[PDB]
């Protein structure tokens, strides 16, 4: 499994979540935004790497960070479809 | 001791003084009008291009074009003359040495094209300053890139008055350095 | 109506595509731009539109098409000796091509006739224009007249079909009557006239030159007035092509033009014959595939597969005078079009993938893993087997064991069906000759020719693995369930997944273009040396043979280290000593920048984007140091386009390196 | 031009001693055909500014 | 829509004000409207009178140049080659000194006329012999040296281009059997084909 990590930066675009084509991300509340709002990886099991959140982050330097675990990968992370792994 | 056997061939000039400072003291070069190489070279090129054009008709038009390729060599063989070439090659060689006063010599190309490189990025650096848009580098100000084009002959002195008044360089806490290589 | 035709938009570039609004921020910008120029498709404006640019399009490239050719016309009646190669073409080299004498070029010119200096053209107009009926520079004046009138006609027909299709325009729709008025008008009723043309002007000429009168009277017979020569004058019974001209080493004009009306009627009656005929099979493929990249990959793999017919038919089935001894036409003829086949096929490949994923597909993509993965298995059945026959045979001659290798001297795998192919030709047990030159003898097919072939179906198999497998697979995978939404062509999907570098169809076609280079390299090379050593040569009069490369094909050619040495080596001896010799200086030159921009390629090939990227940024930190600041702000190629450069250099300097390596030879040669 | 180049008027020059239709290419391969285009391309210079002013209507 | 004194069919040049050619505007292709037309006055004005210097040097070299131990070429375009190197730097140098003091270094069409808007092609020289004229019959002086100045353009390249032709000396104007101008032996391509170089 990846490491999806939200910084402070965020500004509630909801992109990065309308982006990921696995459901890892979501909106919850917050108060550091006038949007009052901040994304959330409650689900990074099932974060394949696309990175498309990144693509769609429009902060400075992206709120979203997707790193990399090459030796973590799990049947999830790989998107296997031939092979089970459970 | 004969060095040129000390060395396996290469010989020294076992002399300083400063009149052999310049290239054509050198002993391996020697000028190209008593050069045998050169001799051999230019009269190889004048045979070769004669026997074909002997073989085409008399009084075509690709004779007289070979008569005129013919005084072109010995034009060149003639003008090389003066030009230092090495005493085994017979190729004119090229003096960067900074000597300013022999054939062949790279300070006056040098000179030439530093100036009118400088030409054209001064022409280029004044036309990015006057136009600060991009909407400017797309559909080019026509006038105003001529005019700054003209106005690049004067880059050697106001280059250099912009560098010392503090009008060309940038303090780098104006500009992006580069990526952050630590915060923690 | 064309008062909307205005020069408004001509400087502000890019407003075909909405994308490209915003104004140049980037350098990306630009090549943004020339990515979309022709991509009717994605531009602003409604679908008639998509049609009028497309339509107009191809006009205005059959106008250029027309000024090339009368481009060719003026340098045969202008810039040419084609004088002196009419009244003698086995001594004269066809040249309609000058250098002029700056910088030494004169070097190019080399002696092709006493009276002129040039350089060699190997592109065959010579014997077109002596097939052709074209004798003196009066009639190649009004050849290069008539063809600037197309190219003039043609150009104001794509100005103004901008503004004569509308909306309502749908006459490009109506695929039942294209497909008639194509078949019947062209290729019946304009076969038919050039059956005419060539009954009533060939056939009047060209038996008049082979008959010795170059003079033909000047114009008092070769202008026609000649019904006193009959139409079949010289066809000697015989059967077409068992029996060629004695004097040009052709099929007999006569024939030819039998051929061409026979199959304007043929086109004729098959026109006729699709008022009822067989289809309601087809018909899927008729309601489903009307859609402009479906029939611009359709077109474009038939007109490949004709252009690589063409390759094979124009070099042992002679149709031109004096063409089957001119070497270096013949090789020319059969390589240009073989790569035109090779690249056509790519493109076909292309536009099937965009026409599946703009289009929605057909039955065959949905048991796609059964189809791309039998074509795995083949290309791996015929790589593992016909590569490796010369890695055994290299192999075991190396160890110094040739009884154990595939040669005709030792363990032979016969061509049986080649073997038994007699069908064609079925020519008499001997060979044709003109003037000390060979025109055709039988290839012989052995071992080497066994191998060989099956070395071109492995390639063959695998440039279609891949362009299958980018075309079934565009839609969606196992691997990504949304390519769809990707759209046509994308650099990857991300990282993840283990990583989805080159998954886009246009990466399929980009590994595809590098095969099909791979594919039909091998196949230049079999034709190059295999006619040097068993077809083209010299003769003795003992009717014994010399070969250019005196029978090397059979003995070399079984192993790869015999393709090294006797073909890139031996035969590389001509092009890489053209330094100074007249002729052959440009070949010697373009091989050394074929080598060039074949290795410049590797560059884009090899490296990604980010790291010139970063070089970039810090190349701008001086820029910005010294008030130089860009507004169209540098950015590195992108990715797809670092792909398509890459795979563009390494092409044409490879094409290069092989274009000059044969040219030179052959005209060393003869 | 013609009517007076084949009456026989000529400039008092042997180069000139050619019937009017060897004039055209005589004259050309002589020079004073590319000379006289240049001056026609001059003046066609001028006419085309008038044309485009005309039909702009900045005059 | 007025039209120019000079080219009646084309629209009279804006932006050319009365500096000297005010009675008859000539501008078709216009730079004036393309570029400062006080730099381009300057230009004029520097052309004219470097010309007018450059026609009586012309003329007087063949017969009253000889300064003592110089060389002489009969064909004064040859005089550049056949003159002492010394001379010709030093001429250059008071050149260069006059052109870069006389308009304090301001030497760029850009800094031409950016903060010294003087006057076009003014340089306080000799300016004493003249306004004594009441602003009238100062500018036709002025009309006049422009008037000289481009017929010495024009007469400077007719000079050169007939030294050119004639392949000698200028005032023997159409030499002994010069026989007509065919002196341009330069290839070019439609000389290719006419002459039948290519071809055959
Ligand atoms: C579209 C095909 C095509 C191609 C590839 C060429 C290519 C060439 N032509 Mg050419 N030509 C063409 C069409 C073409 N032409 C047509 C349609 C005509 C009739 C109008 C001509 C008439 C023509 C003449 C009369 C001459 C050439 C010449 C040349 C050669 C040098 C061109 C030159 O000097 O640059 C010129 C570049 C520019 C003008 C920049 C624009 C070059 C190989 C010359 C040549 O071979 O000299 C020996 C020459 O004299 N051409
Ligand atoms: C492949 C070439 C091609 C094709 C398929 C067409 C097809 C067509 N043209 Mg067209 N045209 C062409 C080349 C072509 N043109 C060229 C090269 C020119 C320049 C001379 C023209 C000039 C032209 C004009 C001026 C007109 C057509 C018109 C037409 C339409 C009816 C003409 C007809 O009966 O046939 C038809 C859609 C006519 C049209 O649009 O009908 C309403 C019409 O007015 N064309
Ligand atoms: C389709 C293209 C085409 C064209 C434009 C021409 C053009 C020509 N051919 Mg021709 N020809 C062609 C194809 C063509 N041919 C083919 C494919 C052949 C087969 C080999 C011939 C065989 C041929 C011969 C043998 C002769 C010509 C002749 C001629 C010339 C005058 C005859 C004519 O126009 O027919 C006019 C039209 C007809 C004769 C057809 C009338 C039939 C009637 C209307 C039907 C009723 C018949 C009745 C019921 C019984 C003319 C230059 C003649 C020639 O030399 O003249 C210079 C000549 O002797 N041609
Ligand atoms: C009945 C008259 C006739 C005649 C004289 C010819 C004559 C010819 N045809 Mg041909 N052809 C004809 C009818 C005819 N054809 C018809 C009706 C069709 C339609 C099926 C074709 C389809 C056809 C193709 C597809 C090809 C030829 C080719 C050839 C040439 C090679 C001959 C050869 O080696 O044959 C040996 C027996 C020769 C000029 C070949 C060619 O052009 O070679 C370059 C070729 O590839 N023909
Ligand atoms: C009849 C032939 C034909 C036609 C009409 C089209 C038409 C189209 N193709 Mg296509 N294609 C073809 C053949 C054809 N192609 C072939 C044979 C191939 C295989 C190589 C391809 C591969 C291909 C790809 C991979 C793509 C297209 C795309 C497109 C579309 C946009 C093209 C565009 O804007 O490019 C603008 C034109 C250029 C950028 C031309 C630049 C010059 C080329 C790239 C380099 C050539 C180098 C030159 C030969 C050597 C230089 C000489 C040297 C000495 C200097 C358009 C529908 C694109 C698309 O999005 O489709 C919807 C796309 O992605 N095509
Ligand atoms: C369309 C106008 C036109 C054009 C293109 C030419 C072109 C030519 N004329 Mg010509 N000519 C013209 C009008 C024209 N003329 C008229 C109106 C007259 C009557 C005065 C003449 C009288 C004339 C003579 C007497 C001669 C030529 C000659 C020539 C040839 C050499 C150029 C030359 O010396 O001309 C000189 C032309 C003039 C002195 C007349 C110019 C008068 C007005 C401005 C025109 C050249 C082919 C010469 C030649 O080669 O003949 C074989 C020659 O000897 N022309
Ligand atoms: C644009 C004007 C112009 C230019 C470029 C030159 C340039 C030149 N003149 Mg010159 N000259 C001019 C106007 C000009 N002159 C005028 C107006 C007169 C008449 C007073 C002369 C009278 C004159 C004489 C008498 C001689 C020259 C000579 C020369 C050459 C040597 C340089 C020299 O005399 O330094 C002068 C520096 C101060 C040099 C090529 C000499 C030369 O080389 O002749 C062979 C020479 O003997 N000139
Ligand atoms: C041909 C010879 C030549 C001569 C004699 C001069 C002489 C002069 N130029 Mg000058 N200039 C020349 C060529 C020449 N220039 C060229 C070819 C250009 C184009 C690049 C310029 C561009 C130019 C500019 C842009 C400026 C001058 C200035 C000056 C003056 C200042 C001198 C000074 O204080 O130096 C001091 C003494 C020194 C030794 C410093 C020189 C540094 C050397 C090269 C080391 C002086 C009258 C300046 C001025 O204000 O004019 C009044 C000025 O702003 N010149
Ligand atoms: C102390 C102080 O302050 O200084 C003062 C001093 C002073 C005197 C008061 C001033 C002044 C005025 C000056 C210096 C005025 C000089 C004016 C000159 C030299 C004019 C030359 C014109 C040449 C022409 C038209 C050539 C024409 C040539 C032609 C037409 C040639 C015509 C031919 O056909 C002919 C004749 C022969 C053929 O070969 C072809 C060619 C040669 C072309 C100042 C400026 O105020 C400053
Ligand atoms: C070198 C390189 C660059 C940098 C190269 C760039 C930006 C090319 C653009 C440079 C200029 C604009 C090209 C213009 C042409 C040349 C200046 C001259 C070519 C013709 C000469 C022979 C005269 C990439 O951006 C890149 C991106 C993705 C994969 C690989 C690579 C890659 O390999
Ligand atoms: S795209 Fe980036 S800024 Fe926008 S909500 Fe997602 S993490 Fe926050
Ligand atoms: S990398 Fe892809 S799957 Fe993972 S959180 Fe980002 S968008 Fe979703
Ligand atoms: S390396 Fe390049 S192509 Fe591969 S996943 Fe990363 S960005 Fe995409």
């Amino acid at each position: 499994s990846h490491a999806v990590k939200i910084y402070d930066t965020c500004i509630g675009c909801t992109l990065c979540v309308r982006a990921c084509p696995t459901d890892v991300l979501e909106m919850v509340p917050a108060s550091i935004n006038a949007a009052k709002q901040v994304a959330s990886s409650p689900r990074v099991e099932d974060c394949v790497g696309c990175k498309r959140c990144e693509t769609a982050c429009p902060t400075d330097f992206l709120s979203i960070r997707v790193y990399l675990q090459d030796n973590e990968e799990t049947q999830y992370s790989l998107g296997l479809d031939l092979v089970d792994w459970s | 001791a004969k060095p040129l056997e000390m060395f396996g061939g290469v010989d020294i000039d076992l002399e300083d003084t400063p009149a052999h400072w310049t290239i054509k003291a050198s002993p391996v070069l020697e000028p190209c009008k008593d050069n045998k190489k050169f001799h051999k070279k230019l009269k190889d090129e004048l045979y070769k291009v004669k026997k074909n054009q002997q073989k085409f008709a008399e009084g075509s038009a690709a004779y007289a074009r070979f008569n005129k390729k013919i005084k072109m060599i010995e034009l060149r063989e003639t003008a090389y003359g003066d030009r230092l070439c090495g005493k085994k090659d017979g190729l004119p060689r090229t003096i960067a040495t900074g000597e300013w006063n022999v054939r062949g010599s790279a300070m006056w190309p040098a000179a030439i094209f530093l100036y009118i490189a400088g030409w054209i990025g001064w022409a280029g650096r004044s036309y990015l300053i006057r136009t600060n848009d991009a909407a400017k580098e797309i559909n080019i100000d026509v006038p105003l890139a001529v005019t700054c084009m003209a106005s690049g002959f004067s880059w050697p002195v106001a280059a250099w008055q912009e560098i010392v008044n503090g009008e060309m360089a940038v303090p780098n806490d104006q500009i992006h350095n580069g990526g952050p290589w630590n915060q923690s | 109506i064309f008062r909307y035709i205005n020069t408004t938009l001509w400087a502000k570039a890019g407003h075909f595509n909405k994308a490209l609004s915003k104004g140049a921020k980037t350098t990306t910008w630009i090549w943004n731009l020339h990515d979309y120029a022709h991509d009717f498709d994605i531009q602003q404006r409604s679908t008639g539109l998509i049609a009028r640019k497309v339509f107009s399009s191809n006009l205005a490239h059959l106008s250029l098409v027309f000024f090339w050719i009368s481009g060719m016309h003026l340098h045969g009646a202008y810039l040419s000796n084609y004088d002196i190669w009419l009244k003698d073409p086995k001594s004269i080299t066809p040249s309609s091509h000058l250098a002029y004498s700056l910088i030494g070029q004169d070097i190019l010119n080399s002696y092709t006739s006493e009276y002129f200096s040039g350089i060699t053209i190997t592109s065959g107009f010579f014997q077109l224009y002596r097939s052709e009926g074209i004798i003196t520079q009066s009639q190649l004046k009004y050849a290069c007249a008539t063809s600037l009138i197309a190219t003039l006609i043609c150009l104001s027909g794509s100005y103004l079909h901008m503004q004569l299709m509308s909306k309502f325009t749908s006459f490009y729709k109506k695929f039942q009557s294209l497909s008639q008025d194509h078949l019947i008008i062209i290729f019946g009723s304009r076969s038919t006239s050039l059956s005419a043309h060539q009954i009533h002007k060939m056939l009047p000429a060209n038996p008049l030159l082979d008959s010795g009168i170059s003079k033909p009277s000047i114009l008092q017979v070769i202008s026609n007035s000649l019904s006193y020569t009959l139409a079949l004058f010289s066809t000697n019974l015989s059967s077409t092509g068992k029996l060629l001209n004695p004097s040009t080493r052709s099929v007999f004009l006569s024939q030819v033009a039998a051929h061409h009306k026979t199959t304007g009627v043929v086109f004729i009656t098959l026109g006729l014959i699709r008022f009822l005929t067989m289809y309601k099979s087809q018909f899927s493929i008729l309601t489903s595939y009307i859609d402009y990249h479906i029939v611009l990959s359709i077109n474009l793999a038939l007109i490949a597969s004709l252009s690589i017919i063409v390759a094979d038919h124009l070099t042992r089935t002679p149709i031109y005078p004096h063409k089957s001894t001119s070497y270096p036409t013949i090789l020319c003829l059969s390589i240009h079009h073989a790569w035109l086949s090779g690249f056509l096929i790519i493109g076909s490949g292309a536009h099937a993938s965009i026409f599946n994923l703009l289009g929605s597909p057909t039955s065959e993509i949905r048991h796609r893993d059964p189809i791309y993965s039998h074509l795995i298995w083949v290309c791996i059945a015929i790589g593992l087997h016909s590569f490796s026959l010369y890695c055994h045979n290299d192999t075991l001659e190396a160890l110094g064991r040739p009884e154990d290798i595939f040669h005709d001297n030792s363990i032979q795998l016969k061509a049986i069906f080649a073997k038994q192919s007699f069908l064609r030709a079925e020519l008499q047990p001997d060979i044709e000759m003109l003037d000390k030159k060979i025109i055709r003898i039988t290839q012989e097919l052995g071992t080497a020719d066994f191998i060989v072939h099956h070395i071109h179906a492995f390639t063959i198999h695998v440039t279609l693995l891949i362009l299958s497998k980018g075309v079934l697979y565009a839609r969606n995978s196992r691997f990504v369930s949304d390519k769809l939404e990707l759209g046509f062509t994308y650099p990857c999907d991300g990282p993840g997944r283990g990583g989805t570098c080159q998954i886009s169809p246009w990466d399929h076609l980009f590994s595809a273009v590098f095969w099909m280079y791979n594919c039909l390299n091998v196949v230049t090379f079999h034709y190059f040396w295999k006619m040097q050593s068993d077809v083209w040569g010299f003769v003795s009069i003992q009717k014994h043979i010399s070969h250019y490369s005196q029978g090397d094909f059979s003995v070399n050619s079984i192993t790869i280290n015999g393709w090294l040495r006797n073909l890139l080596w031996s035969e590389a001896s001509q092009v890489i000593q053209s330094y100074a010799l007249s002729s052959i200086c440009p070949y010697g030159f373009i091989f050394l920048i074929g080598h060039f921009i074949w290795a410049f390629s590797l560059m884009f090939l090899f490296s990604g984007r980010a790291y010139w990227q970063e070089l970039i940024e810090s190349i701008l930190w001086s820029h910005h140091k010294l008030k130089i600041i860009p507004h169209i702000q540098p950015r590195a190629l992108s990715i797809s386009q670092g792909r398509a450069v890459g795979f563009i250099h390494y092409t044409l300097g490879g094409i290069g390196s092989t274009w000059a390596f044969i040219i030179s030879r052959l005209l060393v040669l003869t | 031009g013609w009517i007076a180049t084949d009456l026989g008027m000529r400039l008092p020059g042997p180069a000139y001693q050619v019937s009017t239709l060897e004039a055209h290419d005589a004259m050309v391969k002589f020079g004073p055909m590319a000379q006289i285009l240049i001056w026609l391309g001059i003046i066609e210079v001028f006419s085309f500014l008038a044309i485009t002013n005309m039909m702009e209507g900045t005059t | 829509k007025e039209t120019s004194a000079s080219v009646p069919f084309l629209p009279k040049p804006k932006n050319l004000a009365g500096w000297v050619g005010g009675e008859t505007e000539f501008d078709p292709i216009g730079f004036s409207n393309w570029f400062d037309m006080k730099w381009l006055r300057e230009a004029e004005l520097k052309h004219g009178r470097v010309c007018m210097m450059a026609t009586v040097g012309f003329v007087l070299q063949p017969y009253i140049g000889a300064y003592p131990g110089v060389e002489m070429p009969a064909d004064s375009l040859q005089a550049v080659y056949a003159a002492p190197s010394e001379a010709w730097f030093a001429f250059i140098f008071a050149a260069g000194y006059i052109e870069s003091s006389s308009y304090n270094g301001k030497i760029t069409q850009l800094n031409m006329f950016e903060d010294s808007d003087r006057v076009p092609g003014n340089l306080g020289w000799g300016s004493t012999r003249l306004e004594g004229m009441s602003k009238e019959e100062s500018e036709l002086m002025q009309l006049k040296e422009l008037k000289n100045g481009r017929l010495a353009m024009l007469a400077f390249s007719g000079m050169v281009h007939h030294n050119i032709v004639v392949k000698g000396a200028l005032f023997p104007l159409v030499p002994d059997g010069w026989t007509g101008p065919e002196p341009w032996a330069v290839g070019s391509i439609m000389n290719n084909x006419x002459x039948x170089x290519x071809x055959x």
